[PDB]
């Protein structure tokens, strides 16, 4: 059974450095299985300093919830956002490459990562 | 410094004690912080928990009317006055920060623990 953080890694985690990109990570990162998400993060940063978000700012997620951290310096990350012609089981995303702080919940002790809520 | 770290505790009768903890040195404010407690028998639950800027203050149920917790403006110290003490008080009590609510998963920012043995 996937743990929550695992989830985490696999659908927000890509080390590497950086149009097509979320396209293609979309459908191999098995992110598209039951529906199209709408939007959708990958950060590309070292799993440890993704960590270590959650000890850096404490802020409210968009829902109100208050376990939500945001990185004290902005990140390198993807945006990929539902575009055009979009519709499952067909889906499809536009790609944008930028540094943004990235907001995400965090559970457990060890205090990991579990959802990753906004780029900001 | 950036630690949680609490004090008071110990003996104490059906009957009074102060609990306090601070992260001074954690250098924004923590918004939701509390007290949890593992008392013998039992998982730790949520005794209660304050929000930093109006959002809303919350007790277990099984406190209600008996413990008051309160937090200093813009420090990050939270208190837990603890009246009309029963045995079923006794506990290993536990300050949080940074968390959500009484949610014991969503914190992962904690003191060092604080027994608490109340005597018939």
């Amino acid at each position: 059974k996937e743990t929550a953080a695992a989830k985490f890694e696999r659908q927000h985690m890509d080390s590497s450095t950086s149009s097509n990109y979320c396209n293609q990570m979309m459908k191999s990162r098995n992110l598209t299985k039951d529906r199209c998400k709408p939007v959708n993060t990958f950060v590309h940063e070292s799993l440890a300093d993704v960590q270590a978000v959650c000890s850096q700012k404490n802020v409210a997620c968009k829902n109100g919830q208050t376990n939500c951290y945001q990185s004290y310096s902005t990140m390198s990350i993807t945006d990929c956002r539902e575009t055009g012609s979009s519709k499952y089981p067909n889906c499809a995303y536009k790609t944008t490459q930028a540094n943004k702080h990235i907001i995400v919940a965090c559970e457990g002790n060890p205090y990991v990562p579990v959802h990753f809520d906004a780029s900001v | 410094q950036v630690q949680l770290v609490e004090s008071g505790g110990g003996l104490v009768q059906a009957g009074s004690l102060r609990l306090s903890c601070a992260a001074s040195g954690y250098p924004h404010p923590y918004l939701h912080m509390g007290w949890f407690r593992q008392a013998p028998g039992k998982e730790r639950e949520g005794v209660a928990a304050m929000d930093s800027g109006g959002g809303g203050t919350l007790y277990a149920d099984s406190v209600k009317g008996r413990f008051t917790i309160s937090r200093d403006k813009g420090k990050n110290t939270v208190y837990l006055q603890m009246d009309s003490l029963k045995p079923e008080d006794t506990a290993t009590y536990y300050c949080a920060a940074g968390g959500y609510q009484l949610r014991d998963r969503t914190y992962g920012h904690w003191g060092q623990g604080t027994q608490v043995t109340v005597s018939s």
